[PDB]
DNA sequence: CCATGTCAAGTACTTTTTTCC
DNA sequence: TGGAAAAAAGTACTTGACATGG
């Protein structure tokens, strides 16, 4: 039940993309957003699953 | 070629194949295409299937064995 | 995506991508009926699979 | 000579080959080069490829089989 | 602690090779 | 020649020991 963007980010952060876990910094650069936003999204997606 | 300089791992070969190659001073697809089909079958643990596989995957990308190259390598 | 059904599963398990909770090797193994060791071995393999695609 | 006295392991042979040799009271390259190509093929589990390998790796270092040596061994 | 993760080998089954008739 | 059948390489999984940070 996660949006395209939400899922992406966790695969990013968790390395589920290229085996490498990515700092907020890098993922932010990818979607063109601030590290803050990423985290906020990550966490939101995490809450969505529990 | 641009694909000639790439590492052999870009071939996603099987373990057997891979191991034989790393055991054979073969790192770059360029080093590889220069080796004749026969010169390979000599290499230990490399049999028909491995050989066969390799030909197929080189073919799947335009390449074949025993190719004659010049100006080799680039470092 | 070149990862088997199992391989993928495990990383979502382990990374919590399932229920937001990251699972120890113990639990996932218990789930698949295997030893923690095996799980790790599979994880790392699937990890290596994505560094070299 | 200096490379004749070395252990056969310096040849970095395959396991198969290796095992055959240790199964054959062959420890030193000197012992080896004295064995005829034919005398080898008889040895169990040693076949074309194994034989072949060995010839090539002996050649890669100046050596061939069936060599007639003197003052051998100790 | 002490639970989880990591390492080094170790057993046991499948696939490929390699001998050899 | 070609094919059964030994031996080796590989692949799945276990085990017990260790470290280590949580």
């Amino acid at each position: 039940k996660l949006s395209e963007r939400e899922a992406m980010v966790l695969k990013m952060r968790k390395g589920l993309i290229d085996g490498r876990e990515h700092t907020l910094e890098e993922v932010g650069a990818y979607f063109g957003v601030t590290r803050e936003r990423i985290r906020q999204i990550e966490n939101k997606a995490l809450r969505k699953l529990r | 070629d641009p694909i000639l300089l790439r590492p052999v791992d870009d071939l996603e070969l099987t373990v057997r194949s891979a191991n034989c190659l790393k055991a054979e001073a073969i790192h770059y697809i360029g080093d590889l295409v220069q080796r004749t089909e026969v010169e390979l079958l000599k290499t230990p643990n490399l049999g028909k299937k491995s050989l066969t596989e390799i030909k197929d995957v080189l073919a799947s990308r335009g390449l074949s064995l025993g190719m004659r190259l010049e100006n080799w390598p680039p470092a």
